[PDB]
């Protein structure tokens, strides 16, 4: 009695309506890339394709169980990937360069080893960041559960209301927008990915400078 | 409207039918807990104090028992446990307070009709009756207070420096 | 008195949210305190596990006095 | 509603005022759970009396034994003064024979204190019951809350008594060594 | 002595066997289930279960060398798995 | 304890459990909670830090008012749990 081939093992009455209620599809989410459909014949336009990609068909893994995770989910954790990743990229590129913060007695922010870049700091300084993250990574959080599982209603993904506002009014530019967050978001993934592959093992990244 | 905070309203549980209501609650805590337990803590802190505070002065004018040691009053409690009369009044004290903690049950289930702080000591029926109640109540509170702020600064300046019952 | 905890409480409002383990542990204090049988069958668990573990650890800590050259003991 | 004893706690559901000496103390409940469990208290009552009279006959046989005098001292002269130490002193006739005496005394009380008897009267076993005939029975209740009084009283009094010569070595208004 | 925790050091002491060993007996099982679907739809599975039909017996063994992707495919389409409520269960 | 002196504090069907399972606790505000939670776990954490890390736990020599105040991390733990369940209650 839904979409998912079997009844959650939730109860009636305590989740199961909740449950295995309609889902919207993946087609509906702003993630086509045209790059993937770039070959002579099918095609996209305006950097997306007219499909998703998803060759495991992960997406769709909720009509077996309701233990795997909901297409609204899988967003909200890509777009944070994303976005922690281009911060990520951004912050060993400029931190590669030697550009330091000025620093004192008690501080010292002069290392170029992204990777043991937090170790030479202070235990209060780092400490700070760590927990400015945990904070917000846990408050920004409410709703989560129920991206899960499916409804999204109280919470859109990726949407923290952090400058929402400045999408644009038109349909066909926000998703323009968004589609250019998700691209500079994967890409970012992979560039620091690679690096830190390249790192554990020299080689795997031919084009690596650090 | 709270009288000493006249920028916010009183609590809805501050509401005169306790001695003492100021409408002083900037917190919330008696609204967050049951303010009979408060108050029964207040009448406590505020008897201690106003006895230790009052025994503090006596010892440091000179007022000892006899067969006692004669110490100021701030190594009174060094010297009065290595005597052993500490433990005694330990004892005595712990009594009450076990009958205290049957009281208290008693008070907060609603099985007696128990006023916070009252164990029934009343030798000259000094409140049998509601408007004696009320005024020699709020006369308390008020002592209460005074003497619990009074004997933290005391205490502290003995603690501090000098020494004697002015300070 | 008035302060401590009730379990009948206890047990009828841990229940995870959506439903994950049913209703929770509603119930499960009616059952107990009525079978004698589960409580004896939790018993006999914890008074097996705790046995398992003196066999444990008398031989890897003894502490009595002498007791690890006395091999038969 | 509240205790005549203790004024700020509540009455004891059990204690009602239909036994002597009741005064509604019974600040922890044995009354009120020993009633939810179904039985009397009967058993408590009379226990009580045996404490009190032993702890009065206790009392005056240890201010005695170095007041008045340690007997004739046939064999009692080497029998230390000191309570605490006679008791470990008594020779094996003397102790043996107190033993079985308070033993069949024992015995015979037995039966009548756990039997199912209706008429039995708590602390009531006969002996020395001639007296109660001539008075009438607010007398009788006066004179069994003086017996439960003086047994209250001595029961506490002996507790004293047996700490301070264990860490004293004396008594202080009388014993002076 | 033979290391098997995970090390690369150490990889074809288990890690290779048993990946070559997990494809071996998927390939036997989606050999055996494949002919277990074919068989049912059958006129007579009884007979077909003990008189085997090696022609086409064959061919599903053949085709069980690609199993991880067709159990993959079978599993989003929701062919691998029966539903809860249509497996008999005994009165609880 | 009998069987009926108990609330019927069962909160499968709803989203949020009541706030008569905080007990004494139920009518203490969100933020309140939140604030003292915040203001145990640092503390909590202060105090383990100096007892066990920052000076090595002597036996000779250990403070006890910081093995006091370790204790709060379970504390703060239930203090920040009772917020969520505060603020869920509109309460
Ligand atoms: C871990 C990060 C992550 C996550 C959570 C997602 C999530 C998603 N991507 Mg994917 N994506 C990623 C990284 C990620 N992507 C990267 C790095 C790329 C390559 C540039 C892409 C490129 C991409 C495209 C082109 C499209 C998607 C789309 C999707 C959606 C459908 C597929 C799905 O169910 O994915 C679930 C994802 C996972 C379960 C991750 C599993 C990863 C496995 C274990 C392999 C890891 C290998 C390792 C790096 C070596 C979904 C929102 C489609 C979409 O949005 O359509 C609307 C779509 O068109 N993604
Ligand atoms: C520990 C002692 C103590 C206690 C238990 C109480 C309890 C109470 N006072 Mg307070 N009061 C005290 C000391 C105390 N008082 C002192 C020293 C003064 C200053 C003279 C006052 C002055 C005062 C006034 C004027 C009024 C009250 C009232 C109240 C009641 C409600 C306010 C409340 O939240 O309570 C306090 C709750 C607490 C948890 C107490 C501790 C608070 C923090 C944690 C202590 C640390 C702060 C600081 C460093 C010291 C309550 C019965 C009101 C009343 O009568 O309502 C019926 C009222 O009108 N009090
Ligand atoms: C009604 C019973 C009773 C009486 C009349 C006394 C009387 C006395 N006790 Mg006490 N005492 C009692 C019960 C009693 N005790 C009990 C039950 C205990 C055990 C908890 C003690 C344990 C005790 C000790 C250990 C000491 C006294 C001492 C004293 C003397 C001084 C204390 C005081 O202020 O009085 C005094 C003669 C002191 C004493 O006699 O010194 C020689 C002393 O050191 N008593
Ligand atoms: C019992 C728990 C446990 C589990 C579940 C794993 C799991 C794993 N270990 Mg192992 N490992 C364990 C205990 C465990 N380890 C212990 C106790 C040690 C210390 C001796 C190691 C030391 C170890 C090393 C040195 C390596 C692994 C690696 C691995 C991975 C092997 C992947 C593969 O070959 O396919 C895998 C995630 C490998 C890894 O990290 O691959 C990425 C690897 O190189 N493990
Ligand atoms: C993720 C798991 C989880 C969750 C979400 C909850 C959720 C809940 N539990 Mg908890 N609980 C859990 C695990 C969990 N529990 C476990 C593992 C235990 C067993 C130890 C308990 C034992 C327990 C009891 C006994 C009770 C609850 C209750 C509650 C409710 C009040 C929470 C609160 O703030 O109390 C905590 C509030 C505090 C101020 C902190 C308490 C003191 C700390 C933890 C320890 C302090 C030191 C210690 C006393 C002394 C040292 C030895 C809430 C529904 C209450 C209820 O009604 O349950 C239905 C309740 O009475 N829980
Ligand atoms: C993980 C285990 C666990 C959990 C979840 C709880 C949870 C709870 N216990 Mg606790 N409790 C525990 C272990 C646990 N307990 C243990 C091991 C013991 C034995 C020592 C107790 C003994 C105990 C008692 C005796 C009582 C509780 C109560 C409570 C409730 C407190 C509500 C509150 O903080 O209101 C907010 C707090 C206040 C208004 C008062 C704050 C006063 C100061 C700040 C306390 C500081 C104490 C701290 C340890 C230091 C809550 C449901 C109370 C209750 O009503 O339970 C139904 C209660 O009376 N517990
Ligand atoms: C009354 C019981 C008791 C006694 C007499 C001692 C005595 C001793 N312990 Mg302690 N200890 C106890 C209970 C006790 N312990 C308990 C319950 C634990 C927790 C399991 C420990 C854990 C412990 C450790 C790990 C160590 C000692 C050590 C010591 C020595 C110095 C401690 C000191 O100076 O503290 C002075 C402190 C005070 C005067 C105030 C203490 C007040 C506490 C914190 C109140 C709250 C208690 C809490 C609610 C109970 C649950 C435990 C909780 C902390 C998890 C001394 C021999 C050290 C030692 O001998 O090393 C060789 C040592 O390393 N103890
Ligand atoms: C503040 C710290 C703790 C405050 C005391 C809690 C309390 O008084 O109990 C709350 C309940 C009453 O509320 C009760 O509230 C309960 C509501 S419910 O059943 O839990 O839903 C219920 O028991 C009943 O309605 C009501 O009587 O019982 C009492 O108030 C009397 C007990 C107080 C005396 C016994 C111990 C004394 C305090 C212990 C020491 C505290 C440690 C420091
Ligand atoms: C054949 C035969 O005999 O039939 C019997 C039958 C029958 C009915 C039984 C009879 C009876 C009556 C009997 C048996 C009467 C016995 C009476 C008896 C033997 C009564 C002692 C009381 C002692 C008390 C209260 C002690 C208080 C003690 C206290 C409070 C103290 O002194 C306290 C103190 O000590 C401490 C703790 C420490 C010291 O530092 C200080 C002091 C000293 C102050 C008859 C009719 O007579 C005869
Ligand atoms: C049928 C039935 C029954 C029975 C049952 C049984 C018989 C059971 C048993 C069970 C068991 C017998 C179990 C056990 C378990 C265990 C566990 C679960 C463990 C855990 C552990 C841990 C957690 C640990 C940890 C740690 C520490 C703490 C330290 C060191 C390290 C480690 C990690 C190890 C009953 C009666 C109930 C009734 C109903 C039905
Ligand atoms: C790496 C490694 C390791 C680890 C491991 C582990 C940890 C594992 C786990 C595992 C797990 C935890 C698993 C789970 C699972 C689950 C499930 C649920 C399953 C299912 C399945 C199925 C259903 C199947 C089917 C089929 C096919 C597909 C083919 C053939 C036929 C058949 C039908 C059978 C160690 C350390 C040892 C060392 C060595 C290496």
């Amino acid at each position: 009695a839904g979409p998912m081939y079997d009844e959650p093992l939730a109860p009636s009455g305590m989740g199961r309506e909740f449950i295995n209620k309609e889902r919207a599809p993946l087609s509906s989410y702003v993630g086509a890339s045209q790059e993937l459909a770039a070959f002579p014949g099918g095609g996209g336009k305006e950097g997306m394709a007219p499909t998703p990609w998803d060759p495991f068909c992960f997406s769709e893994l909720y009509k077996v169980s309701a233990n795997n995770p909901d297409v609204a989910w899988l967003r909200e954790s890509e777009l944070k990937h994303g976005r922690m990743a281009m911060l990520a990229i951004t912050g060993v590129m400029v931190q590669s360069t030697g550009f330091h913060l000025p620093g004192n007695a008690e501080v010292s922010f002069a290392n170029s080893d992204w990777v043991s870049a937090p170790t030479t700091l202070p235990p209060v300084v780092w400490g700070q960041v760590l927990a400015f993250v945990a904070i917000a990574e846990g408050q920004t959080s409410e709703g989560l559960f129920d991206l899960w599982l499916g409804d999204t209603s109280k919470r859109e993904p990726g949407n923290l209301g952090w400058g929402s506002g400045l999408l644009s009014k038109d349909k066909k530019a926000a998703d323009k927008m968004r589609l250019k967050e998700l691209k500079n978001g994967r890409l970012a993934m992979l560039a620091i990915m690679g690096v830190a592959a390249n790192h554990f093992i020299p080689g795997a990244l031919p084009g690596c400078i650090y | 409207k709270s009288q000493a905070l006249p920028f916010l309203e009183a609590p809805a549980k501050l509401d005169g039918s306790m001695a003492g209501d100021k409408g002083f609650d900037p917190l919330n805590l008696a609204g967050s807990f049951d303010i009979n337990w408060m108050r029964e803590a207040e009448l406590k802190h505020g008897r201690i104090c106003m006895l230790a505070w009052v025994g503090y002065v006596a010892v440091d004018n000179g007022f000892y028992v006899p067969f006692a040691p004669h110490v100021s009053s701030l190594a009174a409690h060094d010297t009065a446990v290595k005597s052993g009369q500490m433990l005694f009044l330990l004892g005595a004290v712990g009594v009450v307070e076990a009958l205290s903690y049957n009281a208290i049950n008693e008070m907060m289930s609603g099985q007696t009709d128990r006023r916070p702080g009252d164990f029934s000591m009343d030798p000259f029926k000094m409140v049998d009756t509601p408007e004696k109640a009320k005024s020699m109540l709020e006369k308390e509170i008020s002592h209460c207070r005074l003497a619990m702020m009074a004997f933290s600064g005391v205490v502290t300046q003995s603690a501090l420096t000098g020494h004697g019952f002015p300070y | 008195w008035g302060i401590g905890h009730s379990m009948k409480e206890i047990l009828d409002a841990h229940v995870p949210p959506k439903g994950r383990l049913g209703s929770g542990h509603r119930g499960l204090f009616e059952t107990i305190t009525d079978s004698l049988h589960m409580q004896l069958g939790l018993a006999l668990a914890s008074l097996g596990v705790a046995t398992s573990l003196v066999a444990q650890h008398m031989y890897a800590l003894p502490s009595y006095a002498f007791m690890a050259k006395d091999y038969v003991t | 509603e509240r205790s005549a004893s203790i004024p700020f706690l509540k009455k004891p559901p059990a204690l009602d005022g239909s036994m002597i000496g009741d005064v509604g103390f019974d600040p922890l409940g044995f009354s009120t759970t020993i009633t939810e469990l179904g039985g009397d208290l009967s058993y408590v009552r009379e226990a009580e009396l045996m404490h009190g009279r032993q702890a009065m006959l206790a009392a005056v046989g240890m201010i005695f034994p170095k007041v008045f005098g340690k007997l004739p001292a046939p064999w009692t002269e080497a029998v230390s003064t000191n309570p605490l130490e006679a008791q470990y002193q008594l020779p094996p006739v003397v102790l043996g024979q107190i033993l079985i005496s308070i033993f069949i005394a024992e015995g015979l009380r037995s039966r009548i204190v756990f039997g199912n008897d209706p008429n039995y009267v708590v602390g009531d076993h006969g002996f020395g019951s001639n007296f109660l005939k001539g008075k009438s029975e607010a007398q009788i209740a006066d004179m069994k809350l003086k017996e439960l009084n003086n047994g209250r009283l001595a029961m506490i009094a002996v507790t004293g008594m047996f700490f301070q010569i264990s860490i004293k070595g004396n008594l202080w208004p009388i014993i002076d060594g | 002595h033979l290391i098997a925790d995970g090390r690369l050091d150490h990889a074809g002491e288990f890690i290779i066997p048993g990946f070559g060993f997990l494809y071996i007996a998927g390939w036997i099982g989606w050999a055996g289930r494949s002919y277990l679907q074919f068989s049912k739809k059958t006129d007579k599975p009884n007979e077909n279960e003990i008189i085997i039909n090696v022609p086409v017996a064959l061919g599903m063994m053949a085709g069980a060398f690609i199993w991880p992707l067709a159990a993959w495919k079978e599993l989003i389409d929701g062919k691998l798995l029966v539903p809860g409520d249509e497996i008999t269960v005994s009165p609880r | 304890l009998d069987r009926s002196e108990a609330a019927d504090t069962w909160w499968g069907d709803k989203d949020y459990p009541s706030s008569v399972v905080l007990g004494i606790g139920k009518d203490v505000p969100s933020s309140i909670y939140g604030v003292t939670s915040a203001i145990a776990f640092s503390v909590g954490a202060y105090c383990i830090a100096q007892s066990n890390i920052i000076n090595i736990l002597s036996g000779s020599t250990v403070n006890g008012f910081y093995v006091a105040g370790a204790l709060l991390v379970p504390y703060s733990w239930g203090l920040h749990v009772a917020a969520w369940i505060q603020k869920q209650n509109g309460k």
